[PDB]
C-alpha cells in the first residue's frame, strides 16, 4: 500500500484501459476517447506511448465525444538503412498482367540475372513494339 | 528491510553513507541475538552415527 | 423535468414532472455532465447527457429492438440473432426504455456479422466536425 | 503356451472396434484390455512371472 | 470408498512410514483454512486498495 | 472490399472417443470384479 | 516473468502489441489490423479480450490491409 | 516532401513543420525514394497538429 | 529510534498515522528476544526436557 | 565519528560507496578487539546469587 497507492494517477497524458485495451487522451480535466495513437501523439504534443491504468479509475472522470484522424498509423518505429532501394515489377499471365513494388535489397539468387551485355527483352504496349536494352526502351 | 524500502518510495531518500550506517549496524545485532540462542552446546546423535 | 419510472415486469410504468432551481443531480457529480457535439441543428437531439447511478447500457424498446449506449453518449443497434448475441456477448436480458427518450441520443451503424467483413485502404473523411478548445 | 497365445486376437479383436481411420482411440482401449489380460493370468496362473 | 476403507482397515499391517504419513495430513489440511478464510472474506484486497 | 474467411473445419467424430472411454470403463470394471471376489 | 513482463502467441485470435497498444486480429494465417475491439470480437466470434504480445514477435506475421466498422 | 510508408502498405503525408516532426518523434534524416515507384502505393490522409483538434459524434461510412 | 527520528527530522511524514506498525512490531520482536529467549550452557534444563 | 564528520563540514564528500567501504569495515575490527578483552568466564559469582 505504501509503494503504491491508488491515488497517483495524471502521470502522463496518453493513458490505456489496462483491461478493455482502449485508448484515451487526457485535455483539460477531462478524458476523450481516441482513435489511434498517431492523432493522440498529435493532440497532446507529447513522443510518448500508452500507459496502462485500471479500469476502476478511468470511470471516474469526465468524459468527451471521439477525437482525432480516422484510419491513421497505428504504430511508429523509424528505421533508416545504409542505401535506398526500390524496385517496379512486371509479371504475365499465361493477356493479364500484375504489378509488384518492392522495397530493399532484391534477391538476385537462382536463374534471375541482371540484363546487361547483349541480352534483351520484347515487349507491347500501345500497338508498337518496345525493345529493351541497355536499361532503355 | 520493508521499513527501509517505504521510505524510499516516498523519495525521501535520507539512506546512503550517513544514513545507511544504522540499518548497516542494527542488521549485525540480530544475527548476534539469534545466534547466542542457538549456540547452547555442542553434541551429536545423528543418523550417519545411529 | 419528464420522469418515467418502471420495475421489471410491472404492466405499466409511472410518468411524473419535477421542477426546480437545477437539473436534477448534485452538485457533487454536476461537474462530468457530456456536451454532445450536435451535428444536427432540428429540435430532434439532445444537447447533453448524463448518466448517473445504476444506469443500463444494454436496453430494449418496444417486434423489438436491441440499442447498446456508449460511455460516450451514442448509440448503436444490435442485431437479435444467436450469432450477434453470442459474439459480442449480451446474453443477458435487456432492461426497457422509452423510445421518446432514446431518441434523442445520436445513432451509429448496426453491429451486424455480414456488415464487418470489409477491408479498406483509406477511410472516408467526416464532413462538418467540432474543435476541440484546449 | 495355449494360454499365452490367446491374448493377442483377443486384444486385435478390442483394438479394432472402434470405428473410422485407425489412430488414438484405438490404442487407448487396445493396450488397456492388453493391460488387463496378462496382469489377470498372472496372479491366477501363479507361473511364467517374468 | 469409507465402508471399504472400514472393512479392511482393521486386519492389515502398516509400515511405519506410512502411518506417519497420514497423521501429517491432519496438520496440512488445518493450517491453509486462516489465509483462505481471509482471501473469502476479501481482506487482502480491500487492505492493499486501502 | 468483401472479406475471405477460411472454411471452417469440421468437428471431430465423438462414437470413437465414447466407444473407446467406454473400453477402459468395460475392461476396468472386469478386472476389478474377478480380483475383489477372489478375496473372498 | 514480473521483473519485466511480456507475452507469447496462443491459440486465441484476438491480439495487441505489448508496447504499441494496436490491435490486430488473425485471419487464418494472415494478421489484420482491426479498428476496434467491437469488430473484432465480431469477426472473430469469441468473446474475448486481447492478449498482449511481444512486439518483436508481430512483426514476422503477414500482413493486410485494415478491418472493421470505424467508430465502433 | 515527407512522407511515411505503413506495414499495411498505404502512405500518409507529414508537414514539414518544427510542431509536426516533434511531436511524432521524427527529428531524424529521412531516406531518399523516386517518384515513379512512390506513386503507386495508396494515400492516406495528412498527418498535422491541425488536423488532429477536432471531434466526432460518429463517423460515416460512405 | 535513531532512524525514525531522523526520518522526522527530514520531513517525509511517512510513519505517521497507521504507517507506525512497522517500527512497533519490531521493537516488540527485539524486545522478546532480548528478555525472555532461552538459557545458556549452565541452564541445561527447559520444557522440553524437564 | 568526528575523523568522518569533519570530511563532510569540507565538502569534499568523498565517502560513499567506494570510499564508506574503509570507515564502515575499520569499525568491526575496534569492537572485535574490546570482545576479546572480556574474554573468560564461568566464574559465576553476583550479588544476587549471594
Amino acid at each position: 500500500s505504501f509503494i503504491s497507492p491508488s491515488g497517483q494517477l495524471n502521470e502522463s497524458p496518453i493513458i490505456a484501459d489496462r483491461d478493455s485495451g482502449a485508448l484515451y487522451v487526457r485535455v483539460g480535466d477531462r478524458l476523450y476517447p481516441a482513435l489511434n495513437l498517431a492523432s493522440a501523439r498529435l493532440i497532446t504534443g507529447r513522443p510518448d506511448n500508452p500507459h496502462l491504468v485500471r479500469s476502476s479509475q478511468i470511470a471516474t472522470m469526465p468524459r468527451g465525444p471521439l477525437v482525432g484522424i480516422p484510419g491513421a498509423p497505428s504504430s511508429f518505429s523509424p528505421k533508416s538503412p545504409p542505401a535506398s532501394s526500390w524496385l517496379v515489377c512486371d509479371t504475365v499471365a499465361t493477356q493479364g498482367v500484375t504489378v509488384t513494388v518492392i522495397d530493399g535489397t532484391p534477391d538476385l539468387t537462382g536463374h534471375r540475372q541482371i540484363l546487361s551485355g547483349s541480352d534483351a527483352v520484347v515487349l507491347r504496349y500501345g500497338g508498337d513494339a518496345w525493345v529493351i536494352r541497355e536499361g532503355r526502351r | 528491510g520493508g521499513m527501509v524500502a517505504m521510505v524510499f518510495a516516498s523519495g525521501s531518500h535520507v539512506f546512503g553513507g550517513i544514513g545507511s550506517i544504522f540499518p548497516l549496524f542494527m542488521m549485525v545485532g540480530i544475527m548476534m541475538m539469534m545466534f547466542r540462542g542457538m549456540g547452547g552446546g555442542q553434541q551429536q546423535m545423528s543418523r550417519p552415527k545411529l | 423535468c419528464w420522469w418515467w419510472e418502471r420495475t421489471a415486469g410491472e404492466n405499466r410504468a409511472r410518468v411524473r414532472v419535477v421542477s426546480g432551481p437545477t437539473i436534477p443531480v448534485a452538485a457533487t457529480e454536476m461537474n462530468k455532465v457530456v456536451s454532445l457535439v450536435k451535428a444536427d441543428t432540428s429540435g430532434r437531439q439532445a444537447d447533453q447527457v448524463y448518466f448517473g447511478p445504476d444506469h443500463a447500457n444494454f436496453v430494449a424498446v418496444t417486434s423489438e429492438s436491441l440499442w447498446w449506449v456508449t460511455d460516450a453518449g451514442a448509440r448503436f443497434g444490435v442485431e437479435d440473432s444467436k450469432e450477434a448475441r453470442d459474439a459480442l456477448g449480451l446474453t443477458l436480458t435487456p432492461s426497457l426504455a422509452p423510445w421518446v427518450a432514446l431518441r434523442l441520443l445520436p445513432q451509429g451503424p448496426t453491429l451486424s456479422r455480414a456488415d464487418a467483413l470489409v477491408e479498406h485502404d483509406t477511410l472516408p473523411m467526416d464532413m462538418t466536425p467540432a474543435e476541440l478548445v484546449v | 503356451i495355449m494360454l499365452m497365445s490367446a491374448i493377442m486376437p483377443v486384444t486385435v479383436a478390442a483394438a479394432a472396434a472402434p470405428p473410422g481411420p485407425v489412430g488414438s482411440p484405438q490404442a487407448v482401449l487396445g493396450f488397456g484390455v492388453l493391460t488387463v489380460a496378462a496382469a489377470l493370468a498372472l496372479r491366477f496362473t501363479g507361473r511364467r512371472l517374468g | 470408498a469409507g465402508m471399504a476403507a472400514a472393512a479392511h482397515v482393521p486386519h492389515t499391517i502398516y509400515s511405519p512410514l506410512f502411518r506417519k504419513f497420514v497423521e501429517w495430513i491432519e496438520y496440512l489440511c488445518l493450517m491453509p483454512i486462516f489465509p483462505l478464510a481471509l482471501w473469502l472474506m476479501n481482506v487482502y484486497a480491500a487492505i492493499r486498495y486501502r | 472490399a468483401p472479406l475471405v474467411v477460411p472454411q471452417p473445419p469440421a468437428p471431430r467424430d465423438m462414437v470413437p472417443i465414447w466407444v473407446a472411454a467406454g473400453g477402459l470403463a468395460g475392461a476396468l470394471l472386469i478386472g476389478g470384479a474377478v480380483f475383489g471376489t477372489a478375496t473372498l
